[PDB]
């Protein structure tokens, strides 16, 4: 509707709109879920990379700007499928960018010291993390209009964040299936270079494809010029 | 930025000069000057080239002719002049790239002549094709000097909003009253020097927001032409 | 045809600068650009315009300027018999940089006049009765 009353009279905070509160707050970025046999599960283990661009509302927020720097906080709440949680004991081992990631349940991958690993029993309030920022370059950029060396065209290795290696201790399996959700908290942000909102819906993470064959209208659209 | 009513001037850079009209109406990115890049432990016993013999002048692109049904047009830069002159051949040899630009549109047409050109500046300009998957060519990407035209002018060829780029360094040439624009531009990266052939710091748009009208009669393709001049460019070797 | 041109006739050697201008006689209601470009003595004539383009030149708006100069930097020449000229001279080109533009009711065709002279560094020696007359 328009219910043309209650007027505001008072200019509001310019804290809001700043970058920081707009970009500030833990979001859910990933869920992965371990349970104990079906298709993805004889293993035990999970490789997950800190990808941003896994849900399109972060995405197009953050594809506002072409360069940014910033601080991410990491959440662990984890329970069973169906919000129970037993005495299980659980390893996130953190595998930088540029080193070898588990393959086995038990690759040696898991003991290497460099590594950082965090240990936390399910029962154990949520573990939360800090990781800086990872990238070689002055700071992360969603787009690079070049190459990095064409199927490799607008790919900038130089974003990579990471890997997150989730599993259960023991030898032997976990009698347990499990789903945890990732939450993540950009801290200390830093934007540059602003650049026009999405207005197409998304095709591909990697890239800015649309579908050309539908392409959508910005603003809704009326009869005349003159009807309102 | 140019327009009627201003002294015609003549600006002079090394061996080539243009006959443009003073408008001291000139558009500076993101309110910067393009400068000498800061100290970085690369060209510390590695000093930087700057070329100013045949580098610093001012390059004139092949004229492009507006129909009443063009689309737009684009370059990537540096990619335009890697092809062309000692700006070529100096981008190649030495590994490592760095420059500002003074970017010159200019439009020539009568009195009786209708249009509007929107011109801006675009940092990181990745295209998007129609799809599956499949990243854009390498003679779209990365047009060299003849530039290529837009397809879907409304979405940028990238999935956003025309209506939006204004965000951007612009400048509008509205026949009705002036006919050239003017950008100055800042080096635009996320290290100090990149590399002159693989990555395009931003790409240069040119599109007519409002179509060109005339009666028929008068001249039908309305010349564009585009003429740039780097700043401060400096170029490391690494040997 | 120039009054120079002539003048050097009676003399054998000379150098120096000389100044070509191009004045546009076309409609006040035309416009349009024109790349003027000098090709050096011993250098290779412009492939196209774009080749003409990184070569000394200047870009002519003559919507903006109804005249404009150019300047040859040097020239000479040193005459013998054996009938040679150790000439050392450019080319001169002009290209239509944009097509020529006019609105209706204007002349689709225009024309320029050339005109060429010495520059105070010009000079001659060594008088010798032309070849002009008969």
């Amino acid at each position: 509707n328009l219910i043309e009353t209650r007027c505001v009279l008072n200019h509001h905070s310019t804290q809001e709109t700043a970058i920081g509160n707009f970009f500030s707050r833990a979001g859910l970025v990933s869920i992965i879920t371990m349970p104990t046999t079906g298709t993805q599960n004889t293993d035990g283990y999970v490789n997950w990379d800190i990808d941003l661009m896994g849900y399109a509302q972060l995405r197009r927020k953050c594809e506002l700007f072409t360069y940014m720097r910033f601080d991410a906080e990491f959440t662990f709440v984890v329970a069973k499928p169906n919000g129970e949680l037993v005495p299980q004991l659980l390893q996130y081992m953190y595998v930088p960018p540029g080193a070898p990631k588990p393959t086995s349940r038990d690759s040696f991958a898991w003991q290497t010291a460099t590594n950082p690993s965090v240990f936390v029993k399910m029962t154990d309030p949520p573990a939360q993390v800090s990781v800086p920022f990872m990238s070689p370059a002055s700071a992360y950029q969603w787009f690079y209009d070049g190459y990095p060396t064409d199927l490799d065209y607008g790919q900038c290795p130089n974003n990579m964040m990471g890997t997150f290696s989730i599993r259960t201790v023991g030898i032997e399996k976990s009698p347990h299936s499990i789903t945890l959700r990732v939450y993540m908290r950009i801290k200390h942000v830093r934007a540059w270079i602003p650049r026009p909102l999405r207005n197409q819906p998304y095709l591909f993470k990697t890239n800015p494809n649309y579908k050309g064959n539908d392409i959508k209208c910005t603003s809704t659209s009326r009869d005349k010029i003159t009807t309102l | 930025a140019c327009g009627y009513s201003d002294r015609v001037a003549q600006l002079t850079i090394g061996n080539s000069t243009i006959t443009t009209q003073e408008a001291a109406n000139i558009v500076i990115a993101y309110g910067e000057w393009p400068e000498y890049c800061p100290d970085t432990d690369a060209t510390a016993v590695d000093k930087p080239t700057r070329p100013d013999v045949s580098v610093n002048r001012f390059f004139t692109l092949d004229t492009k002719s507006w129909a009443k049904d063009s689309k737009g047009w684009y370059w990537k830069f540096p990619d335009v002049l890697t092809e062309v002159g000692v700006f070529g051949q100096n981008a190649q040899f030495h590994y490592l790239y760095r420059s500002g630009f003074c970017v010159h549109v200019q439009c020539n047409a009568s009195k009786f002549h209708q249009g509007a050109l929107l011109v801006a500046v675009l940092p990181e300009y990745v295209l998007g094709t129609i799809a599956e998957n499949s990243h854009p060519p390498y003679a779209t990407t990365q047009p060299g000097q003849v530039g290529a035209v837009l397809t879907h002018p409304y979405v940028l060829d990238a999935g956003i909003p025309l209506s939006q780029l204004t965000v951007c360094p612009h400048q509008w040439i509205n026949l009705r009253t002036n006919n050239c624009a003017t950008i100055i531009v800042p080096y635009m990266n996320t290290v100090p020097f990149d590399s002159a052939l693989n990555h395009c710091n931003f790409g240069l748009l040119v599109i007519p927001v409002v179509p060109l009208d005339f009666n028929t009669g008068a001249t039908s393709e309305i010349p564009i032409t585009v003429t740039i001049a780097p700043m401060c460019a400096e170029f490391a070797g690494l040997r | 045809s120039t009054i120079l041109g002539q003048l050097c006739r009676y003399y054998t050697q000379w150098s120096g600068s000389l100044e070509v201008t191009f004045m546009f006689a076309g409609s006040f209601m035309a416009t349009g650009k024109m790349l003027i470009a000098y090709t050096p003595p011993g250098g290779n004539v412009p492939a196209d315009r774009i080749t003409a383009m990184l070569g000394t030149h200047v870009i002519w708006d003559f919507g903006l300027q109804s005249s404009v100069t150019l300047v040859v930097p040097w020239i000479s020449n040193t005459h013998y018999r054996a009938y040679f000229d150790y000439y050392t001279t450019g080319i001169i080109t002009i290209w239509y940089q944009t097509n020529y533009v006019v609105p209706i009711g204007a002349p689709t065709t225009a024309y320029i006049v050339a005109l060429a002279a010495a520059q105070d560094n010009f000079t001659m020696k060594l008088c010798k009765d032309t070849e002009d007359i008969e």
